[PDB]
């Protein structure tokens, strides 16, 4: 917020 | 007249198990299977390979040319943007030691401002005014410039760190200057960090934490200021690839957060920052158990405010545990409801306040320290905020809640058509202030605009949520044309909640929805951990789809008038549906979008694919072959006819790599019945995120909204009609  | 560039095809196999010296996961398939991948050399970890990189410009060539007859449109709607944005702006701002801190825009500058005044003065007063960091300065000569943190050195934040990443691969310097001092050079520099920032507990030392080469974040650092980057100290190193490593300073400032987390699992150490600059020694709060997650919030030095998902707590619960024993969690403060999902919490010297949901929206509750002892008691209870309309979307702020003892809380409050508005609210009384309401001009009005709640129904009967908003004037007696938006991926929830970017489609008489997707998290956190991830992923798909034929079947749009629209987890979205059900769409914008779902899932040297094992799966596992080659949209393009497609993504991007959009892009041309246009703007200077320049930002927004209306044939407003 390691997000896609 | 362009012709879409034809890609070369060069033999590749891909193992999905075993691989002798990997580590694909403690229990690979052994013999493992192999798939063929003609377009895995489009790959190139160091974005320089001369046939890779010509064949992206033949791309941009390709989208630029079938483009150039939406220039005008493009134009009108970027014109929107500009008139829908401030030119001169100014954050909400808030207090800070003796000053109150915002940020400002200034017409015709790309980037912000970081400002602030003394606390006796006006926030945006020229003559009380300090500039602390012109992002306009740092940006001079270069193409990209993200700033993300900037941080002044306590006592006197006189000395501010700030870090930089000046290609869009979120890698970021921490660089200084002394703001009393504005021309003597500061030589620290610190290379390699993941751009956050937090000062030790006075200004001859920072934290920072940084990356290994598949850009996990997994080391915790100390920097002493005079010392090379190369005599820093490592706190703390999180070896398992499954594992970042992060960090965060308590609200009372005497205690830093160190730990490591995965979708499944965390572990949290305390640093006590109260015995001087040499104290390294981590407390472990609980060691980690697979499956268990927790955050840590300080109340003061005495106890941990412990927000978890222990023992079955689906929804969390709230315990408090004491600094002493803190795996003590037998002392529950709020217990789990069926309900109401806490999903954060802040904690101050004499409340705290949770922001969660409840009943399909965000919600913000508060508690009051009993007034006697200053301890948070489980008798008190939480107490919902209570908000007067039926949609809308309330965030905690917690980026402006530095001081620990200020007596309000900062929540900002929108809605699909009501431009963001920033409130001091007591966690008391509930009582509220506004600070700031965001001005939206160019004659836009709330009041143009319906907003409602619709309900699909999926196959398995659940009712799927939707947000729709549509400009007053809208025949709706007949179909209209329609945007479709979703995410549905980590238990991050679509709201609805105000953004420029869908007002040039309800001004051209468009219907905008929103569905609310199982993957988010609206209507509790079931909604994401069972909803849709491993086993049960395909519900975000089959959920979205039963979004789009509710639209249809209720007469609101047809599939020749309907657009739909997703990015990056969103693109993942997007691409399954494009296989499954392209005969829904006449066009769709896929961004940034995670479509090489097996080739990408099985190989833990990409970014972020050793954490997603525990969100899709490791496909290297028989456990979760078969079900991701299911959806995994690169390996179910076919022999079918596919709608308009636009594609945007960027070179640097750490999340979803440029070449899978480009891979799959290739194969949808190569394998698709129809004569539609499939158009691919890769970025060559920017990441995940376009552009940090507002104007760049809002002209790469501008082309997608054109390509849109254009194949929906609403092209024009309807003021001017
Ligand atoms: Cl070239
Ligand atoms: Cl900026
Ligand atoms: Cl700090
Ligand atoms: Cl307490
Ligand atoms: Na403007
Ligand atoms: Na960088």
């Amino acid at each position: 917020f390691r997000v896609r | 007249s362009a012709q879409p560039p034809i890609a070369a095809k060069k033999p590749h196999r891909v193992t999905l198990g075993y691989v002798e010296g990997e580590d694909r996961g403690p229990n690979p398939m052994n013999p493992p299977r192999y798939r063929e991948d003609p377009y895995f050399w489009m790959r190139d970890d160091d974005r320089k390979d001369p046939a890779v990189i010509e064949h992206l410009n033949k791309e941009k060539v390709y989208f630029q040319a079938r483009s150039a007859d939406i220039a005008q449109l493009r134009d009108d709607i970027y014109a929107e943007h500009i008139s829908h944005i401030n030119e001169d702006d100014m954050s909400a701002p808030y207090v800070y030691g003796k000053y109150r801190y915002y940020t400002r825009e200034v017409k015709g500058k790309p980037y912000k401002i970081y400002c602030r005044v003394f606390t006796d003065k006006e926030p945006g007063d020229v003559a009380a005014e300090e500039v602390i960091i012109d992002v306009n300065q740092v940006a001079e000569g270069k193409a990209f410039c993200d700033v993300m943190e900037v941080k002044p050195a306590p006592p006197e934040h006189d000395l501010v760190a700030f870090s930089v990443d000046m290609s869009g691969n979120e890698v970021y310097t921490i660089e200084f200057k002394r703001i009393s001092d504005p021309s003597q050079t500061i030589a620290d520099k610190v290379s390699g960090t993941n751009g956050e920032i937090v000062w030790g507990p006075d200004h001859t030392s920072l934290f920072y934490v940084t990356k290994d080469e598949t850009l996990r974040e997994n080391k915790v650092w100390r920097h002493v200021m005079g010392k090379l980057q190369s005599e820093d100290v490592c706190l703390y190193e999180e070896h398992n690839p499954l594992f970042s490593a992060f960090m965060y300073k308590a609200a009372d400032t005497n205690t830093l957060c160190i730990g490591s987390q995965s979708p499944e699992t965390a572990e949290v150490h305390l640093l006590d920052l109260r015995k001087g600059n040499a104290h390294n020694t981590l407390e472990i709060v609980r060691p980690r158990e697979k499956g268990v997650r927790y955050d840590v919030q300080m109340h003061g030095t005495s106890h941990l405010v412990i927000l978890t998902n222990e023992g079955g707590a689906v929804n969390h619960k709230l315990l408090i545990a004491p600094r002493g024993q803190p795996s003590d969690w037998s002392h529950v403060l709020v217990d789990h409801s069926e309900d109401v999902f806490m999903e954060s919490i802040a904690v101050r010297s004499n409340y705290l306040v949770v922001a969660g949901r409840r009943a399909g929206l965000t919600r913000i509750w508060t508690m009051m320290a009993d007034s006697q002892d200053g301890v948070f008691k489980a008798g008190t209870g939480l107490r919902e905020v209570v908000m007067e309309e039926p949609i809308f979307t309330v965030h905690l702020v917690e980026s402006q809640m530095l001081e620990y003892e200020e007596p309000t809380f900062r929540m900002e409050y929108s809605s699909l058509a009501t431009p963001n508005t920033w409130f001091d609210v007591s966690p008391q009384d509930h009582s509220r202030t506004a600070v700031k309401v965001r001005e939206v001009g160019g004659g836009f009005d709330a009041a143009n605009y319906k907003v409602e709640r619709r309900f699909a129904t999926a196959p398995d009967q659940t009712k799927i949520p939707l947000s729709v908003v549509y400009h007053k004037d809208l025949d709706m007696s007949q179909p209209q044309p329609c945007m479709l938006y979703g995410y549905g991926s980590y238990g991050l929830s679509m709201d609805p909640q105000f953004s420029i970017q869908h007002l040039p489609y309800c001004d051209r008489g468009m219907i905008f929805a929103i569905a609310h997707i199982r993957g988010g998290s609206e209507l509790g956190r079931a909604w994401y951990e069972i909803g849709a991830k491993y086993l049960t992923k395909r519900n975000t798909f089959s959920d979205f789809i039963a979004a789009a034929e509710f639209l249809v079947n209720a007469k609101l749009t047809t599939p020749s008038q309907l657009a739909c629209e997703g990015r990056s987890a969103g693109g993942l979205l997007m691409g399954a549906v494009l296989n499954m059900r392209p005969d829904l769409f006449k066009v769709a914008l896929a961004g940034v979008p995670f479509v090489d779902v097996m080739t990408t899932m099985c190989d833990p040297s990409i970014p972020l694919t050793t954490g997603e094992w525990e969100e899709w799966g490791n496909p290297n596992e028989y456990k979760y072959y078969d079900y991701m080659l299911s959806y995994s949209p690169m390996d179910n393009v076919r022999a079918q006819e596919y709608p308009n497609i636009m594609v945007q993504c960027g070179l640097h991007d750490p999340r979803v790599a440029y070449w899978e959009p480009a891979k799959w892009v290739s194969k949808l041309r190569e394998c698709k019945t129809d004569n539609n246009e499939i158009l691919l703007n890769i970025d060559m200077e920017s990441g995940h995120f376009s552009a940090k320049d507002r104007y760049k930002f809002w002209k790469e927004s501008a082309i997608q909204q054109a390509f849109v209306c254009k194949h929906l044939k609403s092209t024009v407003r309807l003021l001017v009609r």
